[PDB]
């Protein structure tokens, strides 16, 4: 979820994508309309 | 700017602190005696309760984990319809079920937990006793979220 | 890099919502109860519960 | 070309900090901020539209924004961006702005309304450009070496990235109702208005003219405007019109990436 | 009003827990033992870090 | 007492114009909506136009679009209906009426119209 | 939690306590500030620094 | 939009007889219907403004009720002053429309 | 530092400068720079915009 190789594909022009990130939805705040969520940050930038 | 951590984070025994008014809760120390007064009307005579004359026990599975990982099957013959309480005769084995219903010729199923690698215990159902034994396997999960 | 796609939410007041599964990667769906949204002009729906 | 904007309209959105330490509903709001280029440029998306007048003509000095139930024009000269120190704006089109500006922990945008009133909205951010080479430097040298890098291209041509538009939902407005001598009056002001009352008789309907409902109190009824002729982007901050939404069209995202040298 | 931090990634082993943290801004981490000896510890975390307890 | 007074009729040549006035007394002009109706010998009742109390909502009958315009002045307590591009078929008596300030869309008062002939 | 009190529910009488331990997490001198409690040996009245 | 018709086109009755006039519509009116009455040579016209309601100043002999596209008005006593032309009007939508008219003769 | 000033009636400016040390306190166990949408509420104090005696 947080290392090199979190998203993988065979070639830049492929349509088949694999991903193993975490994504959890959370309860919205009172009186407003929005979609909060929790997600692990991208591993690619960390490597650079 | 320098006062540091308060008692809520440092106190032993898992105590929690409140301030309005000042209180401490859930401190795991000691024990508490209790006395109960039960009126006579709650009791039933042994001549009226149903009887059981023949029982046997088998244990198809056991894993000595922190949870209820054991099952047992007991066969019985009862003289008439009624209710009956169950109780264990050992300290190393605890039984979840408090009461059973008995009728005719049938069988009942109970669940238990224990730390023993090899279990032996007796179970009492309406003034008679049965002997059970089995071998238990170890669990595979390292850490759990409950005592 | 990856991208996250979130459509507009659907709110059904004084009725019960439901959803179905899909084959998309990392698909998630949930329903929450007890909402009472506001907009710039006032409360959106008549129902309070 | 700007032909793709002919049928669209702006919208209002929630802002978490409206300048006094409190939230409000603002004609200007921020969407996701992209920071993909290695040269430290930003692409910002907002809810207002720059470059198009209310008559669907092209005029590079004007912007149009949403007012209460109607669009209005405003001058471009009032647009500002800053992240601590002021930013430099390098180009605009539609919903998107490009700018360069120093490091900071916040990002603020704003503009001036047609009535001499200002609006701002602030979001948190973390900005820190990458390092290229084996030395850290603050400005462009006169005598030096060249290395590869990437940038954004100032081009409005069609590309492969697109976003979608949908039909707006109905909008409530409590100012349509007034109470007089035990009765409630509804004023339509030329719009199609739907109403609901919890007073005796279970009154429901859809009207294009003024109506009076007798023997009823204020705050026992609800009213909203239901008939729309324009399309709106399906931002996550507005409710869906129906369980299964219908598509009306799409627009493209300008400014692709290219390879350059540093 | 104050914010909340995002969820860590947790793995298990024999008598030990491993955690990988994803800070956005300086965050305080502390822990104690239950029972008679709390053995209190405290530290600040400013960047990606892995710890074992 | 409530009154509605119609004036401004007469004969106009084809292609001309004629302005009708409706005068009111006995009530607060700005609090009520008004309508115009038409009748002629051998014909029944017909609605012509409507104006809301704030001059924010206006409607016209489909047969009278363009040739007709309606306006009001809440300070002068006067109601106007103007007809342009008069055609020979437009011979009738035109009336003004009040709309009531209560539910179920009542009409409480009617005026007494004047003859307009085009010929 | 002492022996000087009893309650009755559905004609059953209950008595609870006393506790077997006198351990208390508080010291003789405490300081309270907006929800926090500290153990602190404050100076006597009239002898500050 | 909403078409209306009334029946009979005329009534012929003597003094002391009852009068019944009905009005029908092609569309739901939800009780937004009123009645009018006037004699020849006059612009003013007025009867009850709503179903099961009596207009101020109208004699008690005039009554009526309403239902889904089916409205009725009756007169309990027919006197020489009661011979006039009757109309229905619906005020549910826009434009407002009228019936074709009914006359009562001696 | 802290500086104040104003403009005169004759198109002349005036300023005055004093030293100061300004650093707001921290509330909670996290340090943050702006107001979030998703979060928790804690007590704090403010000044009231009132001119009453």
């Amino acid at each position: 979820p947080g290392q090199f190789g979190d998203i993988q594909s065979r070639t830049p022009e492929s349509k088949d994508v694999y991903a193993n990130t975490q994504l959890v939805l959370q309860r919205p705040a009172a009186g407003t309309v929005h979609v909060p969520y929790s997600q692990a940050p991208s591993g690619f930038k960390y490597w650079l | 700017k320098e006062r540091g951590a308060s008692l809520q984070h440092t106190a032993p025994f898992g105590c929690q602190i409140a301030t309005n008014p000042v209180r401490a809760v859930n401190c795991a120390v000691g024990n508490i005696p209790i006395s109960i007064d039960i009126p006579d009307a709650a009791f039933t005579r042994v001549v009226d309760a149903p009887s059981v004359t023949d029982m046997s026990c088998e244990v198809p599975a056991c894993t000595h984990s922190s949870d209820f990982g054991g099952v047992a099957i007991i066969k019985y013959t009862a003289s008439k319809k009624g209710k009956c309480a169950v109780h264990s005769m050992t300290n190393a084995v605890t039984i979840r079920e408090a009461d059973v219903e008995v009728e005719g010729n049938s069988q009942l199923q109970i669940s238990f937990s224990t730390a023993l690698a090899s279990a032996e215990f007796r179970v009492q159902v309406c003034s008679t006793q049965v002997h059970c034994a089995a071998a238990c396997h170890p669990p595979k999960d390292h850490i759990v979220n409950y005592p | 890099e990856y991208k996250t796609v979130i459509p507009s939410p659907y709110v059904k007041c004084c009725g019960t919502a439901e959803c179905k599964d899909k084959s998309l990667p990392d698909y998630s769906c949930k329903v929450f109860t007890g909402v009472y949204p506001f907009m710039w002009g006032g409360a959106y729906c008549f129902c309070d519960a | 070309n700007f032909n793709v904007y002919k049928a669209t309209r702006p919208y209002l959105a929630h802002c978490p900090d409206c300048g006094e330490g409190h939230s409000c509903h603002s004609p200007i709001a921020l969407e996701r901020i992209r920071n993909e280029a290695t040269d430290g440029t930003l692409k910002i998306q907002v809810s207002l539209q720059i470059g198009i007048k209310t008559d669907d003509s092209h005029d590079w000095t004007k912007l149009r924004y949403m007012d209460s139930h109607t669009p209005a024009d405003a001058e471009r000269a009032g647009l500002l961006v800053r992240t601590s120190a002021p930013c430099t704006i390098t180009g605009t089109m539609g919903h998107f702005i490009l700018a360069r500006c120093p490091k900071g922990e916040t990002l603020t945008v704003g503009f001036t309304d047609s009535r001499k009133i200002s609006h701002t909205c602030t979001h948190p951010f973390h900005h820190e450009p990458p390092v290229i080479g084996r030395e850290r430097f603050h400005s462009r040298p006169q005598h030096g070496k060249e290395l590869p890098c990437s940038t954004y291209v100032q081009s409005t041509a069609a590309t492969a990235e697109e976003i979608e538009v949908h039909m707006p939902p109905d909008t409530p407005d409590r100012t349509l109702m007034t109470q007089q001598s035990g009765n409630v009056k509804i004023t339509v002001n030329g719009q199609t208005v739907r109403y609901k009352c919890n007073c005796g008789g279970s009154n429901e309907g859809l009207t294009t003219t003024d109506k009076v409902i007798n023997n009823c109190k204020i705050d026992q009824c609800h009213a909203a405007v239901t008939n729309h002729k324009n399309w709106q982007y399906n931002s996550p901050l507005v409710p869906r019109n129906a369980e299964l939404g219908d598509r009306k069209g799409k627009i493209h995202i300008p400014f692709p990436l290219a390879n350059v040298t540093c | 009003r104050v914010p909340k931090a995002r969820n860590p990634t947790v793995t298990y082993g024999k008598n030990q827990v491993t955690m990988l943290l994803y800070p956005d801004h300086p965050t305080l981490l502390s822990y104690r033992n239950m029972g008679q000896e709390p053995n209190y510890h405290e530290e600040w975390v400013t960047h990606k870090k892995e710890v074992t307890l | 007492e409530e009154q509605l007074v119609e004036s401004g009729g007469g004969l106009v040549q084809p292609g001309g114009s004629l302005r009708l006035s409706c005068a009111a007394s006995g009530f607060t002009f700005s609090s009520y909506s008004m309508n115009w109706v038409r009748q002629a010998p051998g014909k029944g009742l017909e609605w012509v136009s409507y104006i809301s109390s704030s001059s924010s909502t206006i409607h016209y009958a489909d047969s009278v679009k363009g040739r007709f315009t309606i306006s009001r002045d809440n300070a002068k307590n006067s109601l106007y209906l103007q007809m342009n591009s008069l055609r020979a078929e437009d011979t009738a008596v035109y009336y003004c009426a009040r709309e009531g300030n209560s539910g179920y869309e009542p009409l409480d008062y009617w005026g007494q119209g004047t003859l307009v002939t085009v010929s | 939690a002492n022996g000087d009190h009893a309650v009755t529910v559905k004609d059953a009488k209950f008595v609870v306590g006393p506790m077997s331990s006198a351990w208390t997490p508080f010291d003789n001198k405490i300081v309270v500030y907006k929800g926090d409690v500290y153990n602190m040996d404050y100076p006597p009245f009239g002898a500050g620094r | 939009d909403i078409q209306m018709t009334q029946s009979p086109s005329s009534l012929s009755a003597s003094v002391g007889d009852r009068v019944t006039i009905t009005c029908r519509a092609s569309q739901s009116i939800s009780s937004y219907l009123n009645w009018y009455q006037q004699k020849p040579g006059k612009a003013p016209k007025l009867l009850i403004y709503a179903a099961s309601s009596l207009q101020s100043g109208v004699p008690s002999r005039f009554s009526g009720s309403g239902s889904g596209t089916d409205f009725t008005l009756t007169i309990s006593s027919l006197q020489p002053e009661d011979f006039a032309t009757y109309y229905c009007q619906q005020s549910y939508s826009t434009p407002w429309t009228f019936g074709q008219g009914t006359k009562v003769e001696i």
